[PDB]
RNA sequence: GGCUGUCGUCAGCUCGUGUUGUGAAAUGUUGGGUUAAGUCCCGCAACGAGCGCAACCCUUAUCCUUUGUUGCCAGCGGUCCGGCCGGGAACUCAAAGGAGACUGCCAGUGAUAAACUGGAGGAAGGUGGGGAUGACGUCAAGUCAUCAUGGCCCUUACGACCAGGGCUACACACGUGCUACAAUGGCGCAUACAAAGAGAAGCGACCUCGCGAGAGCAAGCGGACCUCAUAAAGUGCGUCGUAGUCCGGAUUGGAGUCUGCAACUCGACUCCAUGAAGUCGGAAUCGCUAGUAAUCGUGGAUCAGAAUGCCACGGUGAAUACGU
């Protein structure tokens, strides 16, 4: 707001802003605080085994809805749910959101 | 109204007349057949002029001191397009958008201090 | 109505160019109003001698120059036949500005 | 240092800097031959270490007879090692 | 060595100059000779002065030389008598009352000349240099100046072979003009050959 | 490729049906120079009778018999690599390929305008001159000289 | 030391953390497109960063803010018909500052993505056209003969001043460019044909002769004001129709002009004589990507003086790039 706008240049500044817009869009929520998550709610295991492996290495419990054909060893809170039926996963995320919203008493 | 205008190409300085009538054409004390008909410069020095109003239809008492043969052609084109503004005051946009007042790239590029042609290896390719 | 963006070059040239630039533009008929007292002014290219961290010093070349106020209305043929045929005043630039 | 040793051309075209600028117009008869000054014009033979004909592209850095320009006395071949100094108006290396 | 001197490249930037001005076309030789004489003869006798920087400028038949010192103790000397003597010497050489000015400087951390001199002295002290190199780098980083590079020549011990090391750490954008980078190489005549040390400091931005 | 397609149909010349004259300059069209050649052919042939001593009616194609090639270079992929393999000159490239390289060296070779170049360079063929004839002397290098490998 | 050539304006060289492997190591930087590309984006156990590239630098492709002296002379007075004076600074030209090209947009190909393509907008379509920017390295590369520089000699000296020559001399060969080998040219006649530059120790306006060289006289300027400077290949006019040629100009004298005290070896330039080899050049080979080749000259720096070298400017002006 101070230097990039018009202090030095605009065309180069415009190109720089256009390039950095995608970076700004990325990390929308994780950029709020210092991170250090205490849990995770990944929607899949085989597709996103990297997150589960990282959590296991760091000892972070994972409440993942493991797929019927994924590896349940990584997830300590395996939930025999489903990955298709977008309505079902929407209902699950809505339910967990409702529970966490009132979880602070 | 008397449509006068200079125009140039490569730092030329011409005196371009455009008025109704005046069939005689004096292009820097030359002859019509010597620079615009039945000779080497019959049409090459008027290629852009084909698109614009024909030269024969408009008198040209031009003392063009500047530019090559194609340089003279471009200077005449620039002079006429910048001189008939009185004839059509709106051409400042029309001709602007018609690519007629623009300094055509069909010329030796303006250069800093540089090579013989400033775009390629000169005729001493040996290194 | 007449402003001049004088380009200063040196002191030896300016010493005579302060007046000799237009001294030959008026003999008997020109409308020039003569020299003006012209208090001290600093006019030169948009270049500084040595810009440093101190942004208040704004060091610049000091040259004594005088802007032209010709404002002729009806010069005679002979009075201005040599308006620019001057043998002195190395630095000349009559940059009138409406 | 070596600057003084290789300053042979420094003192050869310096004394006459302003010896003719204001004299040629007034003394054009002497300056221009009215032909033949076979004697007066030959007096330059006596000085064998400094004369207008002895100009040899003054270069105190190396003393060679190369590398001078009356307009500004700027490098023309040393630019290869001083191309970033900005002292190259008019004449520059021919690659473009 | 395809590199170029950053100071020469910084001629068109606000950083101090060494020889640049506009004047008459018939006074180049004498002016250049006077500038060379004052520059050469104003630093040879300043071995113990440890002056941070002396700059001579001749914009238009005017001298505005500026002097910045590093350590007041090593430059005051005998109540500044040597300073007055040098001022008189330069004034009589130039023939005009030069407006000499002295500006105090401190914090001998980000100064390229001082760190280079310290490195050369330590090398001449017959002690290890890599530890000194790392110490200088970390000291420079501690006091700001996010970006620094160092380099030393070879000729170690009784070996004719030479090696070059940099151990760069930080930002040293030489190619970009807007970097206000500082550099001043130094040399030391050790027991075997001469060892040269180069330092580049990137002290922030404009 | 399994099948091959022939040349694209092109209308003839209403004036005299001179395909050679049309192909001389059409392939070389640039900067809208077609009008120059169109206005120059008639003007040149009007005075060429005295300019060169012959009229461009029957002598315009009397020194071009050797132009017609018998073997032409064709980039054919055989043995896993490109090769010439000079085959009989098919109508697709027998004349078009040779015609496209005639004004490639007689374009601005000593005149400020193409007013007299095009006509004169071809009229000079009657006096053991020109360049369109010698062009055929280069194709023989790769033909009838490497029959062992071709 | 510094600098330069070399791969090489090539797309490159590494690191921090993380991950895989007992480990050396690998990934990042292996893939797709842009492709000039570690530029960019996408996918991706990788994420980011430090150097290189791109743009950030200069010029140019349009217009605008500001502006007219000498330069242009739209309009006004005649025209000292060249626009000369005022005058307009519309405006050619010029600059103190900008925008306009930035995948910006329509549609399609393409994994929807990236990217590409067809189209449109605009002077400028996929860095709009050129440059400054040469990495880790690299070769005991070259440079101590540009300078400095460790070591190796000596200072009545392999130190130097002066006076002739030599780097251009020949017995030949090689590398480069120029001249040509012409009639797409040569002759004289009429004809409008540039710019960047350079210059009070200078060009030298003009005036007289020299076939000319240039000399006797000479304003001008501190240079948008005075000179180089007229342009050339070109066209119409008569010419030879390929003539060892009016081509080509070396080449062996004279008459001579100037630069320089003095120029055969080692100055330039002009006229007469010189009309040779060479009539497009084998084995072959090299340079060429749009103003490209191809050319035509113009000058500037170098200049006591001595370009076919080098630098700089214009005049004109095509095809080949399907393809790995």
């Amino acid at each position: 707001q101070d230097g990039t706008f018009d202090k030095l240049t605009k065309k180069e500044a415009l190109m720089r802003t256009r390039e950095l817009e995608k970076l700004e869009n990325s990390l929308g929520g994780i950029k709020d605080m210092g991170g250090l998550p205490d849990a995770l709610f990944v929607i899949d295991a085989d597709h996103e085994h990297i997150a589960i492996k990282e959590a296991n290495n760091l000892g972070i419990p994972v409440f993942a809805i493991v797929d019927t054909n994924s590896d349940p060893d990584g997830v300590d809170f395996v939930i025999p749910g489903n990955d298709d039926a977008i309505r079902a996963v929407t209902l699950y995320l809505g339910a967990v959101a409702a529970t966490v919203r009132e979880g602070r008493s | 109204n008397q449509y006068y205008g200079t125009g140039r190409r490569k730092s030329s300085a011409a005196r371009v007349f455009i008025k109704p009538g005046n069939g005689k054409i004096v292009i820097n004390q030359r002859s019509l057949e010597q620079y615009f008909g039945r000779e080497t410069a019959r049409m090459v020095v008027r290629q852009p002029l084909e698109l614009v109003d024909m030269v024969e239809k408009l008198d040209l008492y031009i003392t063009v001191k500047g530019g090559g043969i194609s340089g003279q052609a471009g200077a005449i084109r620039h002079g006429i397009t910048r001189a008939l503004m009185e004839y059509d005051e709106s051409l400042r946009s029309e001709l602007r958008k018609a690519g007629f007042v623009t300094r055509d790239a069909r010329q030796v590029e303006r250069k800093k201090v540089g090579l013989r042609k400033a775009r390629r290896r000169p005729q001493f390719s040996k290194r | 109505r007449i402003r001049i963006r004088l380009k200063a070059f040196d002191h030896r040239l300016i010493d005579q160019a302060t007046a000799e630039i237009v001294e030959t533009a008026k003999r008997t008929g020109a409308q020039v109003r003569g020299p003006i007292p012209l208090p001290t002014r600093k006019e030169r290219f948009t270049v500084l001698i040595s810009p440093h961290v101190n942004k208040d010093a704004r060091d610049q070349y000091e040259i004594r120059t005088h802007l032209r106020l010709v404002d002729i209305v009806e010069p005679t043929e002979k009075t201005v036949d040599a308006l620019m045929r001057l043998d002195l005043a190395a630095g000349v630039d009559v940059q009138i500005s409406l | 240092a070596k600057q003084s040793m290789k300053a042979r051309e420094v003192k050869r075209v310096a004394l006459a800097d302003k010896y003719f600028a204001k004299r040629a117009e007034l003394k054009a008869i002497i300056s221009d031959v009215n032909a033949r000054w076979n004697a007066v014009l030959k007096l330059q033979t006596l000085p064998r270490d400094s004369s207008p004909s002895r100009q040899r592209n003054r270069c105190r850095q190396t003393g060679r007879p190369h590398g001078f320009l009356r307009k500004f006395g700027l490098s023309r071949i040393k630019v290869r090692e001083a191309a970033m100094r900005g002292e190259i108006p008019g004449l520059k290396k021919a690659s473009w | 060595g395809q590199k170029v001197h950053p100071n020469g490249i910084r001629l068109g930037i606000v950083k101090p100059w060494n020889s640049t001005w506009f004047a008459n076309t018939k006074e180049f030789a004498d002016n250049l000779d006077s500038d060379f004489k004052v520059r050469q003869y104003l630093t040879k006798e300043l071995a113990k002065a440890s002056v941070s920087r002396i700059v001579i400028e001749r914009p238009a038949k005017s001298i505005r030389v500026t002097i910045h010192t590093a350590r007041p103790g090593i430059v005051i000397g005998k109540k500044g008598e040597d300073v007055e003597k040098l001022r008189k010497v330069v004034a009589d050489i130039a023939g005009v009352p030069a407006q000499i000015n002295i500006a105090e400087v401190r914090k001998p951390e980000l100064d390229a000349k001082l760190v280079a001199d310290s490195i050369t002295s330590q090398l001449e002290r017959r002690v290890m240099f890599r530890r000194a190199m790392k110490r200088a780098v970390q000291n420079a980083m501690r006091l700001g100046a996010k970006g620094i590079k160092v380099e030393v020549s070879g000729r170690l011990g009784g070996a004719e072979i030479a090696r070059t090391e940099w151990y760069r750490e930080g930002r040293v954008p030489l190619h970009t003009l807007r970097a206000d980078i500082d550099y001043n190489t130094s040399e030391a005549h050790t027991t075997y050959g001469v060892i040269g040390v180069k330092v580049w400091i990137f002290k922030g931005e404009i | 490729r399994r099948r091959v397609i022939g040349q694209r149909k092109i209308l003839p010349d209403p004036k005299f049906g001179s395909e050679l004259l049309a192909k001389f300059v059409n392939i070389l069209m640039v900067d809208g120079k077609k009008s120059t050649a169109e206005s120059i052919v008639y003007s040149a042939l009007e005075t060429l009778a005295q300019r060169s001593g012959k009229s461009e009616l029957e002598a315009f194609e009397v020194a071009l018999e050797n132009v017609r090639p018998t073997v032409e270079v064709k980039s054919r992929r055989v043995g896993g690599s490109t090769y010439q393999v000079p085959v009989e000159v098919r109508p697709v490239r027998r004349n078009a390929l040779a015609m496209r390289w005639i004004v490639e060296a007689a374009r601005k070779r000593g005149d400020k305008s193409m007013a007299l170049r095009l006509a004169n360079e071809l009229s000079d063929a009657a006096e053991n001159k020109g360049t369109a004839v010698k062009k055929r002397e280069d194709v023989h290098r790769m033909a009838e000289a490497n029959k062992a490998f071709a």
